[PDB]
């Protein structure tokens, strides 16, 4: 099997900080990077930014440049995603995707958080 | 990848002959950079660029050599240069194994 | 005013390796090179001819950008007078080059833990290279007495080696992408400026 | 076969002079002739490979050219560790034929 | 002239954590790349981290990346090493060096005086 | 690193035979021109056999003065190159070596078994 | 950054007939466009990978070519389980933008 399960849809209001998580299973970690895909209702995939996935060092867009942070943990296979001070700009499904260190298609994708934010 | 091998560890001279100390590399580098660790303090630079004296030092401690194989050779060692004598190179992570300078 | 692509080269996910490098010519600019000098990203920006701090004053004809990937410890060899195994068989620059030479170290992308061979280089020549001369003559050296008919062997020696990567090599064994631009002044018209 | 001659049995010289062993080819060899190394006691240890080409960890020392006929090994500054027999291998066809060999001597 | 002095090594138990801090006096501080070596009591040295001049490019090796990391400090003109995650090798003396150039590719000119960082109990 | 050992040290009456055996390791051994190189302190060195690698169906070619007397072989899955040698004569006395590849990069020699004839 | 339009905004057909859908880039991306397949809400399936080439797992019938700045994706015997949105992404210049997707619906 090869699969990047996520974790649950969650609910914010604006000020509060959302963490994602994005597990990898099945192939060997440190061959490909991970790359995260923000889809909001209406709209096409917007890459939000690589990961390393050797040293942990992210390459975000410049669009996402603030308020977002790609940290990783590697004792569990998990890279995370921290989304700073939510605006309700913010508010979509947040895929991470498979994609290589010298290729970079989207070859195995997750699932989907839908981060909604209301008041 | 790179390891730099320095043969043998112990190496004795008396005062008056030349000695020359040899720095191996596995695949080519450019050039190569030549310490010095006392018995008891931190380590001074010597050589580098593999010809090139740093402040400070005698004009008797000359090195050359490229490729995969460098050189620091002491013209007339006297009973001051007892000390260990490390070779590193930008592409190593690691540094030399430390050729011992003993007096006889 | 529209500025001209140096965004084409300088940010592109894959640099050809220096056995072909790439050539790219850019005319009919208002270049910025400005934007380039304080970027703060750049581990070697040595000009060759041409004051880096006042690169806007200056028209050119044609400004050529060449791009690869070589070893850290080997960009000394992309200078003009110096030689070695990248300077005579992979990309050998003139003694009246006027440019500059700009170079970053690139291990998030060229390198992967089990080995990145997809960059190759020239191991030898029959001769050196003239300046600004590619080689993609991939086919068997054959010394000796015996055809090799086109496999690897004890006369044989199939001359294009590959770059062995690794996120842990050595900062001089680590992939730094070069990119080193050649301003050209010939008898016509000036159409880079700034 | 190919026969390589080497007219010098024997090079004596002190610390520190130019030392140049030759050896000659039969018929027309290209480039194909390798060098060796043997201290007394050992297996010789391989210095120029394609008669121009070094090894990983021979010094700088070891230089040598040739094509056609003619073939030079020249070692500068010459170490007392540089008492040794030196030989040369023409590897162009299969018939493989070593050198005679030079031991050299410090005085 | 130049001087380097260190802060901060001690006793950790491992596991535990350490920052080390090397205060620099006497050149112009943030135009010299500077680095962290270590020395294992059988006396073989090799880096740990190495920073750039401008800050913007940090190298650590295979053995001690993502535990190790080395930051700069403009105001104050010190340099810190941050140690975390400590194993049972990382027994050694932690020497604060100074390169030549703006970059990691220069020779090791000034070293510092070396603090003692154990591991045990 | 690399190393390679031999076997088959011993003396034979003149007209028996041996079988030399040459160990290697520290390297990838499928493919590697591994050769068999003869020292005589009369003749000085000659060249005795050859075995290609496996891309080029394991060729072998021998000297002038040994072709019909020994037989040279290799098998990847003991790392080995073995000299199987045949009715041995009175001149047949000499240190033999194994050599990784001869003539280009990755040349290491190995040390040697002397076989001599009574 | 490099955009990526694709005309028309949607389509209308049957299943039996033969589609062309377009994605025209801005700048030149040598055949460095990769095409997807998204249905509604769930992730979305690669379908081509380098604007010519094909992997495994799709069916024979989606294949796509073209290169310079104008592409194509080609479906010929559509079914009616391949209906969704076909999203096409650049990756020759950072950073990496999709497409706005065209929608296939059925009459
Ligand atoms: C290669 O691509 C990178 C992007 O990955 C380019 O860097 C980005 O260049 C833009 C345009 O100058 C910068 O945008 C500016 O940001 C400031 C905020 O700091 C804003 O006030 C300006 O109005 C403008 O929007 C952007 O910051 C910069 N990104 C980074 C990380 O520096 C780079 O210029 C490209 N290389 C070229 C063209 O040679």
């Amino acid at each position: 099997q090869i699969q990047l399960v996520q974790s649950g849809p969650e609910l914010k209001k604006p000020g509060e900080t959302v963490k994602i998580s994005c597990k990898a299973s099945g192939y060997t970690f440190t061959d490909y990077g991970l790359n995260w895909v923000k889809q909001a209702p209406g709209k096409g995939l917007k890459w939000m930014g690589w990961i390393n996935t050797y040293s942990g060092e992210p390459t975000y867009n410049d669009e996402f440049r603030g308020r977002f942070a790609f940290s990783l943990e590697t004792s569990t296979i998990t890279a995370y995603l921290k989304i700073n001070n939510l605006k309700n700009e913010d508010t979509a499904t947040y895929f991470c995707a498979r994609g290589g260190n010298w290729d970079w298609y989207f070859d195995v994708w997750g699932a989907g958080t839908t981060v909604t934010v209301s008041s | 990848q790179i390891v730099l091998t320095q043969s043998p560890a112990i190496m004795s001279a008396s005062l008056g002959e030349e000695i020359t100390l040899t720095c191996s590399v596995s695949s080519s580098v450019s050039d190569m950079h030549w310490y010095q660790q006392k018995s008891g303090t931190s380590p001074k630079v010597f050589i580098y660029s593999t010809s090139n004296l740093a402040s400070g030092v005698p004009s008797r401690f000359s090195g050359s050599g490229s490729g995969t194989f460098y050189s620091l050779t002491i013209s007339s060692v006297e009973a001051e240069d007892a000390a260990y004598y490390y070779c590193h190179q930008w592409s190593s992570w690691t540094f030399g194994g430390g050729t011992k300078l003993e007096i006889k | 005013t529209n500025l001209c692509p140096f965004g084409e080269v300088f940010n592109a996910t894959r640099f050809a390796s220096v056995y072909a490098w790439n050539r790219k010519r850019i005319s009919n600019c208002v270049a910025d090179y400005s934007v380039l000098y304080n970027s703060a990203s750049f581990s070697t920006f040595k000009c060759y001819g041409v004051s880096p701090t006042k690169l806007n004053d200056l028209c050119f004809t044609n400004v050529y950008a060449d791009s690869f990937v070589i070893r850290g410890d080997e960009v000394r060899q992309i200078a003009p007078g110096q030689t070695g195994k990248i300077a005579d068989y992979n990309y050998k620059l003139p003694d009246d080059f006027t440019g500059c030479v700009i170079a970053w170290n690139s291990n998030n992308l060229d390198s992967k833990v089990g080995g990145n061979y997809n960059y190759l280089y020239r191991l030898f020549r029959k001769s050196n290279l003239k300046p600004f001369e590619r080689d993609i003559s991939t086919e068997i050296y054959q010394a000796g007495s015996t055809p090799c008919n086109g496999v690897e062997g004890f006369n044989c020696y199939f001359p294009l080696q590959s770059y062995g990567f690794q996120p842990t090599n050595g900062v001089g064994y680590q992939p730094y992408r070069v990119v080193v631009l050649s301003f050209e002044l010939l008898h016509a018209p000036a159409t880079v400026c700034g | 076969d190919i026969v390589m001659t080497q007219f010098q049995k024997f090079m004596s010289t002190s610390v520190g002079d130019r030392v140049s062993i030759t050896c000659k080819a039969s018929q027309n060899v290209r480039t194909a002739v390798a060098w060796y190394q043997q201290k007394p006691g050992q297996s010789p240890k391989a210095m120029i490979y394609l008669a121009s080409n070094r090894h990983r960890g021979v010094p700088d020392r070891f230089t040598g050219s040739g094509c056609g006929t003619d073939f030079t090994l020249t070692i500068s500054n010459v170490q007392c560790e540089d008492l040794a027999d030196y030989f040369c291998l023409q590897h162009r066809n299969y018939p493989l034929t070593f050198g005679g060999g030079t031991k050299l001597e410090i005085k | 002239e130049v001087m380097l002095v260190e802060s901060g090594g001690g006793v950790v138990k491992p596991g535990g954590s350490l920052k080390l801090s090397c205060a620099a006096s006497g050149f112009s501080f943030s135009t010299y790349a500077m680095s962290w070596i270590r020395q294992t009591p059988e006396k073989s040295l090799e880096w740990v981290a190495a920073i750039s001049s401008g800050g913007t490019n940090t190298y650590y090796p295979g053995s001690v990346k993502g535990r190790f990391t080395i930051s700069r400090d403009k105001a104050m003109n010190t340099l810190y090493l941050q140690l975390s995650s400590l194993r049972s090798e990382d027994t050694a003396m932690y020497y604060c060096v100074r390169h030549s150039g703006n970059y990691v590719d220069s020779v090791m000119d000034y070293w510092g005086q070396g603090t003692s960082v154990t591991v045990s109990s | 690193e690399v190393k390679l050992e031999e076997s088959g040290g011993g003396l034979v009456q003149p007209g028996g035979s041996m079988k030399l055996s040459c160990a290697a390791s520290g390297f990838t051994f499928s493919d590697a021109w591994m050769d068999w190189v003869r020292q005589s302190p009369e003749k000085g060195l000659e060249w005795v056999a050859q075995i290609r690698r496996k891309a080029n169906n394991h060729a072998t070619y021998y000297a002038e003065s040994v072709k019909g007397r020994f037989t040279i072989s290799r098998d990847d899955s003991k790392s080995s190159v073995y000299l199987q040698m045949n009715s041995l004569r009175a001149e047949d006395t000499g240190i033999y070596y194994c050599i990784r590849g001869m003539t280009y990069a990755m040349d290491f020699w190995g040390q040697g078994t002397s076989v001599t004839v009574s | 950054d490099i955009v990526l339009t694709q005309s028309p905004a949607t389509l209308s057909v049957t299943p039996g007939d033969n589609v062309s859908l377009s994605c025209r880039a801005s700048q030149i991306i040598s055949n460095n466009l990769h095409w997807y397949q998204q249905k509604s809400h769930e992730s979305p399936r690669l379908l081509i990978k380098y604007a010519s080439q094909s992997i495994s797992g799709i069916p024979s019938r989606f294949s796509g070519s073209g290169s310079g700045t104008d592409f194509t994706l080609s479906i010929n015997s559509v079914e009616t389980e391949d209906f969704g949105m076909y999203f096409c992404q650049q990756s020759n210049t950072w950073p990496l933008t999709c497409g706005s997707g065209t929608k296939l619906e059925l009459n």
